[PDB]
């Protein structure tokens, strides 16, 4: 499936308070209006590619959505990171 | 209060071999600088953001230090702007490198042979093969084995977490003053604000990029830092040829200053 | 409004242009003058320090010849309107198209 | 932590949906407001309304006429030419 | 012609001298800037890019200064021709010797 | 025509300790520095204002001799901008050192 992003995913690029002001930079954006694929759960979750980062926008009311894999080969001939969000704890 | 773990990273049972360098992060800890420069142990100290001297006074999001044993000859490599097969496939300090280059004989550490010693971008590791080892023996001046730790430096917005012995003093509010914070050293007035730093922000900035504004490393507060009152003088005079009696207009500027 | 606001915004452009070259590093390994005199003792800084000078000095020079142009600008414009304060003012401009259509 | 990222795949417990997109390399404009918090934003490289906010550093862009580039037709291949000794 | 000829051999020289001003060294191994890059690594090229760079920037400052000078020389001839197209084209000016002799 | 006193320095018995280093001045007489600079007998003549070549043509106010013996790895330390603990504490060049060292 397939949605648009509209003007999402935007980040503080640095840890430098500024205000009332138009500032500009260069960093790694989810672009604006691009292409969002939209996965389900119905009666999968298929390991995706991460290219330059990712954006994981996941509407929710189970709080069933309580981790993430990342790495290269995810399959321990490399070390990988997991994230766990366990009732209260972001735990890593 | 902690110290760092320099005791350790300079004494570690053995460095590794270049094809593989060991890489240790330090962090959350205070670091005699002065104590490692000072040291008789140091064949060569070659540093290049910052002068061995100065470091003291100046503090950093992390330290990493990069351990390996090399040949005394290829020290060469260890610099911005130095090549090499070594110094492509398997090592590589950026041509604008912001640290320390720190190097000695390990003769009587890591000779045995000691065949364990393979070689082969900025900081890339690597794992026909374009692979090669010293030997090094007891019997080895410059083809003996020497031990290398690279300190790279790190200066992101962050709070510091490696510092020099550098001892606080009070805050002082609504004065001219000298201060330095963290490492940021300047010049001004510092006030209490309210400008509010969302809870991950460490400075505040203007179209300049000088530091309109900070947060106190101790007491998480945030502090404008107005300019000290400056201003031009102008001596405003009749003619010398009237009278030698003259007034002072300090520009802009309040009497309650001059 | 547009000829004083854009008088006004030019100034403040060239202001906040020579304001932000105080940032812009010219080849020095910072453009913080205080990080690189805490960060270096004078054989190394004093070459960082004469890029930073030499960028700064050309950035104002480039700031004070832009406002000796916009001077002239400004000083042409201000003749002209004294001219049309002494003709049209303080007097009636035989002049057509001076002091307005008409 | 160092690790480098080629894949990556979401914990759910068996007992929902999640829209993942992806980053580039962007230039973007920033509307920081009063309480130092990002409240808009431009893409510079969207299209040419979002590169003239780009180049005016500006949110509203007035009408007019901007430059906001220099296009150049870009080379096709690469050609190698030797003495054939 | 003799004044319009100049204008355009002012501006064409002007423009003349900035281009041959790319096949001046400034210093740099090179003025083309590809030899720099075909020849070198960028820890040594950038040394002689940066001459290159700082020798056009200077050069392309310095005609852009000229160009200012004469852009205000070209106003005021501007001004002055707007004012006699006002002054005698749409009218007949009493200034003596401002529209020809007589 | 006196000729300068350079036996007594280079061909002085003992050279001082670096801590307390000698000094000589040397005023009022004739110096072939060509006598130095062709010996074969020093490993380094670096010269950091002037070129040994030029010397012959040129002449001063006053030389003063600095005389010391130190470990042949410091070497490096004896130039301007340079450190070390020698370079700290006892024998800092100043960073525009008009001179030889020898
Ligand atoms: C991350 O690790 C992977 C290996 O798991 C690297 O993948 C190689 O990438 C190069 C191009 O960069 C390809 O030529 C190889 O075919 C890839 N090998 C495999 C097994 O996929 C990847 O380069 C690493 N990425 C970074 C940025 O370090
Ligand atoms: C982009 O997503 C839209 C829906 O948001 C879809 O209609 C379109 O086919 C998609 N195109 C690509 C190339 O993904
Ligand atoms: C979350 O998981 C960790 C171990 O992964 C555990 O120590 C902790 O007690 C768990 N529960 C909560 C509520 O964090
Ligand atoms: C190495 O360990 C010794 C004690 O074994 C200690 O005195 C020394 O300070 C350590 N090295 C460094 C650089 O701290
Ligand atoms: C620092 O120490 C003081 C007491 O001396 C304490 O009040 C404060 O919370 C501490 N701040 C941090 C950042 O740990
Ligand atoms: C300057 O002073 C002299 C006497 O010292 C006097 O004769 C002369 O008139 C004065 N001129 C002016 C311009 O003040
Ligand atoms: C000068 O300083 C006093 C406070 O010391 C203040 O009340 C006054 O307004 C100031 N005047 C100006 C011109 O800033
Ligand atoms: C700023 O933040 C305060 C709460 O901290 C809020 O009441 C106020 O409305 C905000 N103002 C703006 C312009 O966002
Ligand atoms: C030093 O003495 C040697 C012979 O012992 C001689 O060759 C040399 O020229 C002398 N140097 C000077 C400067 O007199």
């Amino acid at each position: 499936a397939y949605t648009n992003s509209f003007t999402r995913g935007v980040y503080y690029p640095d840890k430098v308070f500024r205000s009332s002001v138009l500032h500009s930079t260069q960093d790694l954006f989810l672009p604006f209006f691009s292409n969002v694929t939209w996965f389900h759960a119905i009666h999968d979750n298929p390991v995706l590619p991460f290219n330059d980062g990712v954006y994981f926008a996941s509407t929710e009311k189970s709080n069933i959505i309580r981790g993430w894999i990342f790495g290269t080969t995810l399959d321990s001939k490399t070390q990988s990171l997991l994230i766990v969000n366990n009732a209260t704890n972001v735990v890593i | 209060t902690n110290l760092c773990p320099f005791g350790e990273v300079f004494n570690a049972t053995r460095f590794a071999s270049v094809y593989a360098w060991n890489r240790k992060r330090i962090s959350n800890c205070v670091a005699d600088y002065s104590v490692l420069y000072n040291s008789a142990s140091f064949s060569t100290f070659k540093c290049y953001g910052v002068s061995p001297t100065k470091l003291n006074d100046l503090c950093f999001t992390n330290v990493y230090a990069d351990s390996f044993v090399i040949r005394g000859d290829e020290v060469r490599q260890i610099a911005p702007g130095q090549t090499g097969k070594i110094a492509d496939y398997n090592y590589k300090l950026p041509d604008d490198f912001t640290g320390c280059v720190i190097a000695w004989n390990s003769n009587n550490l890591d000779s045995k042979g000691n065949y364990n010693y393979l070689y082969r971008k900025p900081f890339e590791r690597d794992i026909y093969f374009p692979l090669q080892s010293y030997g090094f023996q007891p019997t080895n001046v410059g083809y003996q084995p020497y031990r290398v730790v690279v300190l790279s430096f790190e200066l992101l917005h962050a709070p510091a977490t490696v510092c020099g012995p550098k001892k606080s003093t009070n805050l002082v509010k609504n004065k001219c003053v000298n201060f330095n914070f963290n490492g940021l050293t300047g010049t001004g007035v510092l006030t209490e604000s309210n400008k509010k730093f969302l809870p991950f922000q460490q400075f505040g900035r203007d179209i300049a990029d000088t530091t309109d504004a900070v947060r106190d490393p101790q007491t998480l507060e945030i502090l404008d830092i107005t300019p000290c009152s400056f201003g031009g003088v102008s001596v405003i005079t009749p003619g010398t040829n009237t009278s030698n009696q003259v007034a002072v207009l300090y520009q802009d500027v309040n009497c309650t200053e001059v | 409004l547009g000829k004083l606001q854009d008088v006004v915004n030019q100034n403040a452009q060239a202001l906040n242009t020579l304001v932000k070259q105080l940032s812009s590093n010219f080849g020095a390994i910072s453009s913080v003058l205080n990080d690189i005199l805490s960060r270096l003792d004078p054989p190394e800084a004093e070459v960082q320090i004469d890029r930073l000078i030499t960028g700064r000095l050309q950035s104002l020079q480039t700031y004070v010849t832009q406002q000796l142009i916009r001077a002239a600008e400004i000083r042409a414009s201000a003749n002209l309107a004294a001219t049309k304060m002494s003709e049209c003012v303080l007097g009636q401009s035989k002049r057509v198209d001076f002091c307005g259509k008409g | 932590i160092g690790i480098n990222i080629t894949r990556f795949q979401t914990l759910l417990a068996l007992h929902a949906a999640y829209y993942v997109g992806y980053l580039q390399p962007r230039t973007f404009l920033l509307k920081y407001n009063e309480n130092g918090t990002i409240t808009d934003a431009v893409d510079c490289a969207l299209d040419p309304l979002s590169e003239t906010k780009c180049t005016l550093k500006s949110f509203t862009v007035e009408k007019g006429i901007y430059q906001t580039s220099n296009f150049r037709v870009q080379p096709t291949e690469s050609i190698v030419r030797f003495p054939n000794i």
